[PDB]
């Protein structure tokens, strides 16, 4: 319990879930409903504290753009540009106030796509942003460090 | 009051000597020609509401110095004179006779900008 | 400036005042013409997170003119309370 760092609660569209929260909850719909998450299909699927949180949706974000199929514009357009804002992410060339940029993005497509992959993309990025976002500041800040 | 003053700043607007009379018996004036308008007339109520009123101040205050600001209607040698077109314009409704229902309805939608 | 102190009396004297204090023309004290170049700033509104148009629609918060009488006890009012007899200029009353 203590390597592990998060974990995906029940599906990849279903937004991580780290310890702080997921110390006590139980797998049920409902349970997971109020914990801002869905126990969906079930799939828990356990990450430690070596792997980078933002490497690991970072794939996962990378499977959904070669996924979508392009119909409806929110999901054609915003997840590539979830990609592309992500994959600086996984560096850190961001500034602080680009994570309420995604946040803002990940709002726009939530609920405005023909079906429920455009939200079941923003579920997994929104859940990143409101649980590791001190995280992301200082790898921000590592990125300008190291980049000086 | 105090000592009279010698130019109001206004040229053409000359200084009277006697200005709290003037605008006593001027105040009354619009007051008596009041008297022949009607009583449901609009102008009448709006009339009485600022004549006898300011009939009042002037009345029973009389330093035209602390009148100025009794009346906030600046200098009295042009209170008198403005009294005097209300006075003027008193008999002006006493021909135009608003109070009747329009002359005409606008025609037809005239009014509603944009086209 | 290149003028002798001999006619500056000249001019200090005619004139009543000391002219080489100020001149009409200009001198070495005029900033160069190759001045750097600018960081200009940005907008207010230039802000990548909550930046919405809907929050600020200038043009489309107009509205039509308020209806409030139309053709199709009671008060006495102005349009605006009577103006304030301003006071005279502290620094200098009378010319
Ligand atoms: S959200 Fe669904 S319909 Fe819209 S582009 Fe993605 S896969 Fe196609």
């Amino acid at each position: 319990w203590d390597n592990l760092l998060a974990v995906i609660p029940g599906g990849s569209s279903t937004p991580l879930i780290p310890k702080s929260v997921c110390e006590t909850v139980l797998m049920d719909f409902d349970a997971l409903v109020q914990a801002q998450t869905g126990l969906g299909t079930a799939a828990v699927i356990v990450m430690d504290r070596s792997t980078d949180i933002v490497k690991a949706i970072a794939r996962l974000i990378e499977f959904y753009k070669h996924e979508s199929c392009g119909q409806c514009t929110p999901c054609r357009e915003g997840v590539d540009w979830m990609n592309k804002v992500m994959a600086r992410f996984v560096k850190g060339d961001a500034r602080p106030a680009e994570i309420d940029s995604l946040w803002e993005i990940s709002k726009q497509i939530e609920g405005h796509t023909i079906c429920a992959l455009g939200d079941g993309a923003a579920w997994p990025v929104q859940g990143l942003i409101r649980h590791f976002r001190p995280e992301l500041e200082e790898r921000m800040q590592q990125f300008a460090l190291q980049h000086q | 009051a105090g000592l009279l003053k010698k130019t109001t700043g206004l040229v053409g607007l000359a200084v009277c000597e006697t200005p709290h009379e003037r605008l006593k018996i001027l105040y009354t004036k619009i007051l008596d020609v009041l008297g022949q308008i009607p009583k449901n007339a609009a102008y009448r109520k709006y009339t009485e509401q600022i004549t006898n009123e300011k009939l009042g101040m002037v009345k029973a205050e009389p330093d035209v110095k602390k009148l100025e600001e009794q009346l906030q209607g600046g200098q009295i040698e042009e209170v008198i004179l403005q009294a005097e077109n209300e006075l003027s314009l008193a008999r002006k409704m006493l021909r135009w006779k608003p109070w009747e229902p329009l002359v005409e309805e606008p025609p037809a939608n005239q009014w509603k900008w944009p086209i | 400036a290149s003028a002798t102190r001999v006619i500056q009396l000249l001019r200090n004297w005619a004139s009543g005042r000391d002219l080489q204090a100020k001149l009409q023309l200009r001198y070495q004290e005029i900033s160069k013409r190759t001045q750097p170049p600018p960081k200009l700033p940005v907008g207010p509104s230039h802000k990548l997170s909550n930046n919405y148009y809907c929050t600020r629609d200038g043009r489309r918060e107009a509205m039509p003119p308020s209806i409030v009488m139309s053709s199709q006890e009671k008060k006495a009012v102005t349009p605006a309370p009577p103006i304030k007899r301003w006071e005279l200029s502290k620094d200098q009353p009378y010319l």
